[PDB]
RNA sequence: GAGACCGAUAGCGCACAAGUAGAGUGAUCGAAAGAUGAAAAGCACUUUGAAAAGAGGGUUAAAUAGCACGUGAAAUUGUUGAAAGGGAAGCGCUUGUGACCAGACUUGCGCCCGGCGGAUCAUCCGGUGUUCUCACCGGUGCACUCCGCCGGGCUCAGGCCAG
RNA sequence: CGGGACCGAGGACCGCGCUCUGCAAGGAUGCUGGCGUAAUGGUCACCAGCGACCCGUCUUGAAACACGGACCAAGGAGUCAA
RNA sequence: CCCACCCAUACCCCGCCCUCAGGGUAGAAACGAUGCCCUGAGGAGUAGGCGGCCGUGGAGGUCAGUGACGAAGCCUAGGGC
């Protein structure tokens, strides 16, 4: 298996994915966008203050028509939610993610979210009826999930100018 | 801008074969030199019908050339850029010296039997390089079906 | 006769097995051919009389066209091996091609090839060094 | 070796000639394609349109089919398709076919070295 | 299947054609044009005794 | 432009805008430059403007094609019939109107003027006695071929 | 038994458990769907998870071939890097900025000296071949003659932009 | 008699000539400087000045109306015989 | 009424491309003669007509053609014609 970031070598560092997982992708790429390069510890806790609802994921790119709530001016935005679900799964990956670091011998406390990304999965097709006899697709978007943790951490002058550069020099 | 009522007019005549002939390119490459190099109007006429199509290159039989033969003309040489064909009508050959481009096989024989010679256009060009004393001969033209039906 | 050079060229202009045809050029892979282009002038296996030039262990090797031999190709070919000083082979070169009359046209293509050929043979020198360029290359 | 003598070269244009709308059409290819509609504003050439391919704008006979640097180039798979240019180190100059080997490259090139005929990829494979 | 796949000749053309390749073969230049390697046939044509 | 005028400018030889030409004056021709004037300045030239237009644009019509009049021998061997050998002699016939002026006139290729340095009057399609640029302006014809040639 | 036929949206509807699955009361209608690898060698063992799986570690020539499997395009999507954005963008001509590049060049030829290393210098003789007067081969050179190399010096020609 | 701009096509000789040891006479040479690399040149992205209707179809004389076009891949229409 | 000035693909001069036209080129040291050399003129285009070229699948011949030391295919802010 190939991870997108490959710059990343595997000495140092821990990785999880996760793939075919039922879960809605665009609500998994806004928590995953809001846990986006930190550290371990603190974004666990995020995504467990997400599921108590005393925390909230903003809601960036997929936020059309949806609602505004208090918790999202410390995003500086005001439409924000609580994707339960997504941060149940993403606390799993993080779990397996800090498992493989201490087989590894890493430091957990130390470890950075270097690369997290989620991709849209094959599509689940579940069919629905409507009016008239008609049938229409009522579809699963999910997702790949993949993420990463990190130990945080004069020349061809002309001869004008070297007349010039020497004569200050000697000035 | 300027104004031009009347228009420039390329070329209406053939000038190449349109053939694929290789003997008939040196031929052609012999004629352009000669109607180049010489002053005689014969060279020029025989390079255009070596251009011709073979529509515009009609037959000539030992009948015609037999009437054309008369009235002083007995020791002119004959040149046809044509094919030669041979006439049954005519019981009696006269001698006579032809070049053609090709002659049938009855033709060549019965002007041989009759004592007369055939020559190439290429042994033409090499004995008379200005067609002096030749008499030159087409056949017609407008004896073809299609020609009737214009 | 049906024969000749001018037919066999008519024959062959547009189309033989020597013909390398490209966008920027006609060559051909003639061996009586020299500059190697496809022309009546340097078509050597069309010529009655021709001259090809091929490098030897040392020095150049010169075939040349017996025309009392045309039907017999296994002694067809006169065939001369110059290793000695190169103004030498030019002499010799351009005296078989122009002193008796047997194409005195190809003279300065038959020197100028024994002089490639010779040339050729000379130990090569070493290239420079590639020297890096600009931000990317260099660092 | 250096190239022959030759006059400078003029490029009358070296940008591209672009299909219409075929920026805002990704199922049109960019290659150039004559507008046929007749009412067709880059086939009316009003100005401010794109341009139309003609032979107004043909290269120089002296300098068509010539790299920068003055050579012709010449398409070799082997030491003896770059043996043909023996008579022709100062006009013409080797381009290494894409599907010769490395060795055969190598080969070709030491020849190419030796008769003084430049290489336009020389550094491949390596 | 009723298109035309054979094709009408002249047998006078044909016999013209077959003499013209035979003229041809006589001619060592051509052999070499065409690509035959001749360089170390004694003599072209070539006619070897019956008795081998 | 209606046909009539379009004919009598073509057979004086005016098919391009700035073509000028040698005329002589008889009726046959004054009729035909008097109908074409909507579209023509003419007037009589100098000895100045005739040496200068045949020096500096002087093209002879040579088997058809259009010569640069740069040496006596294409005049020789194109006029030398009438005794025009020299490029003098071909500025004095024209100049002059000699017996052979219609033979030197029609050896002259029609001239190739540029636009006027200085421009033309502010109102150009008026007929020169009414503040334009058309019809006969006699002398005055010398400062347009000096702006022109 | 063959073919200047088609090469998995083609070619029979069917290259596959296809006149099958499925639809219709019925007569009838009627698909989609081939390819891991040479060989399953189809991942032992450890570890985290309830599990699916993940990570180590393995097999393989290659898992950038993992029974979603040869190759793996585009639409469309995610991450990373760069950039632009006061009620559209996109495009043409021409500069500039930033990023990134292809060439060209690196020295050659010819003389004059000095030092080396060799006699395929010129002439003549014999043989052979040729275009029948030109060559090659064997002997002859005895080094002020030829052929390379190495040091200098000189002339000429050499890349880009300019006065 | 000055001042300025743009341009240097051709490539042995031949010609017309002149102010005739030679020349401004059938097309640029001579002298000199810096640099020899991303400096010139090129590609891409963007800003700036100016320029710039959405294609195809249909109709008549023409526009307008009207019709087709969410996007991409593969398929897709003057053939064969007499 | 007067003087100067601004700019079109128009006009003039120069280069380059193409087309058309007219010449030259073998006792061939001679040429992709289907070539090359010299000279002149011309250049918008729907219906319509004609020519030359590019590309795809397959067939004969040929290149003593390329290829597991990597064919075909695919991607490419990398180049050349």
């Amino acid at each position: 298996v190939r991870y997108a970031a490959t710059e990343i070598a595997p000495t140092k560092s821990a990785r999880a994915r996760g793939s075919y997982l039922r879960v809605s992708f665009k609500n998994t790429r806004e928590t995953a966008q809001a846990i986006n390069g930190w550290k371990l510890q603190r974004a666990l806790t995020f995504l467990q203050n997400v599921i108590d609802k005393k925390e909230a994921v903003p809601m960036r790119r997929y936020a059309g028509s949806t609602g505004r709530t208090a918790q999202g001016k410390q995003w500086g935005v005001s439409r924000a939610r609580w994707p339960v679900k997504s941060a149940q799964f993403l606390i799993g990956l993080l779990k397996n993610a800090e498992a493989n670091a201490d087989a590894k011998g890493l430091d957990t406390g130390n470890l950075i979210i270097k690369h997290i990304q989620v991709n849209q999965a094959p599509k689940q097709r579940r069919r629905t009826y409507r009016a008239h006899g008609r049938i229409n697709p009522y579809m699963s978007n999910p997702c790949h999930i993949e993420l990463i943790l990190t130990e945080a951490e004069e020349s061809h002058l002309s001869s004008r100018q070297r007349g010039v550069r020497i004569r200050r020099a000697l000035t | 801008g300027i104004d031009l009522r009347w228009k420039h007019v390329r070329s209406s005549h053939r000038k190449a074969p349109k053939s694929d002939n290789v003997y008939l390119k040196l031929l052609v490459k012999l004629y352009r030199f000669l109607a180049r190099r010489t002053e005689a109007p014969f060279n020029k006429v025989v390079l255009r019908r070596l251009f011709m199509s073979r529509i515009n290159r009609p037959p000539v039989s030992l009948s015609r050339i037999a009437r054309n033969l008369k009235n002083g003309n007995e020791k002119k040489t004959v040149v046809v850029v044509a094919t030669v064909t041979d006439d049954n009508r005519l019981l009696q050959v006269p001698k006579m010296e032809v070049a053609a481009l090709r002659f049938t096989a009855k033709a060549r024989a019965r002007i041989e039997a009759a004592g007369g010679r055939t020559l190439t256009l290429d042994q033409l060009a090499l004995e008379k390089p200005t067609g002096a004393n030749t008499l030159l001969l087409r056949g017609p033209k407008n004896a073809r079906e299609a020609v009737k039906h214009f | 006769s049906n024969v000749s050079a001018d037919l066999i060229w008519e024959v062959s202009r547009n189309y033989n097995s020597f013909l390398v045809k490209q966008r920027t050029g006609t060559f051909s892979r003639d061996a009586l051919n020299l500059t190697n282009q496809h022309s009546r002038k340097h078509a050597g296996f069309v010529n009655d009389k021709a001259l090809g030039i091929v490098p030897a262990e040392k020095g150049v090797k010169v075939i040349a066209k017996k025309v009392k031999a045309a039907n017999k190709p296994a002694s067809s070919l006169y065939t001369v091996t110059y290793k000695s000083t190169a103004r030498k082979a030019y002499k010799a070169i351009a005296s078989q091609a122009a002193k008796h009359g047997y194409r005195a046209d190809l003279r300065q293509a038959a020197v100028a090839r024994a002089s490639a050929i010779l040339r050729s043979q000379r130990p090569v020198k070493p290239e420079p060094p590639k020297k890096l360029r600009g931000a990317a290359a260099r660092r | 070796v250096a190239a022959k003598k030759h006059v400078p070269i003029v490029k009358k244009r070296t940008k591209r000639f672009m299909r219409h709308q075929s920026d805002r059409f990704k199922c049109l290819d960019s290659a150039w394609r004559k507008p046929k509609g007749i009412d067709n504003r880059v086939r009316r050439r009003f100005k401010g349109n794109l341009a139309m391919p003609s032979i107004g704008y043909g290269s120089n006979k002296k300098t068509k089919h010539m790299m920068p640097s003055g050579h012709k180039a010449f398409l070799v798979h082997n030491v003896k398709d770059v043996e043909l240019l023996l008579m022709h180190n100062r006009t013409y100059a080797a381009e290494i076919a894409h599907n010769v080997s490395s060795r055969k490259r190598i080969d070709i090139i030491t020849r190419a070295k030796q008769l003084g005929v430049k290489v336009t990829n020389a550094k491949a494979k390596v | 299947i009723w298109r035309k796949w054979h094709v009408k000749i002249n047998q006078g053309q044909k016999r013209f054609a077959t003499a013209s390749a035979l003229a041809a073969s006589a001619v060592a230049p051509l052999l070499m044009a065409r690509g035959h390697q001749v360089s170390t046939v004694p003599e072209v044509p070539l006619v070897v005794d019956s008795a081998a | 432009i209606p046909p009539k005028p379009r004919k009598i400018l073509q057979l004086l030889r005016l098919r391009q805008i700035n073509n000028g030409v040698f005329v002589k004056v008889t009726k046959a021709t004054a009729e035909m430059i008097k109908i074409v004037e909507p579209w023509v300045a003419y007037g009589y030239p100098n000895l100045k403007s005739v040496r200068e237009l045949i020096y500096k644009r002087g093209y002879g019509k040579v088997n058809g094609q259009r010569i640069p009049l740069t040496d006596n021998a294409i005049i020789e061997e194109n006029l030398g019939k009438y005794g025009i050998i020299c490029i003098e002699d071909l500025i004095h016939e024209i100049f002059t109107v000699g017996p052979n002026f219609k033979q030197a006139a029609n050896f002259l290729w029609p001239f190739k003027l540029s636009n006027p340095n200085g421009g033309f009057r502010p109102r150009k399609f008026k007929h020169f006695i009414e503040g334009g640029d058309l019809g006969n302006r006699e002398e005055h014809i010398n400062a347009l071929i000096r702006a022109m040639n």
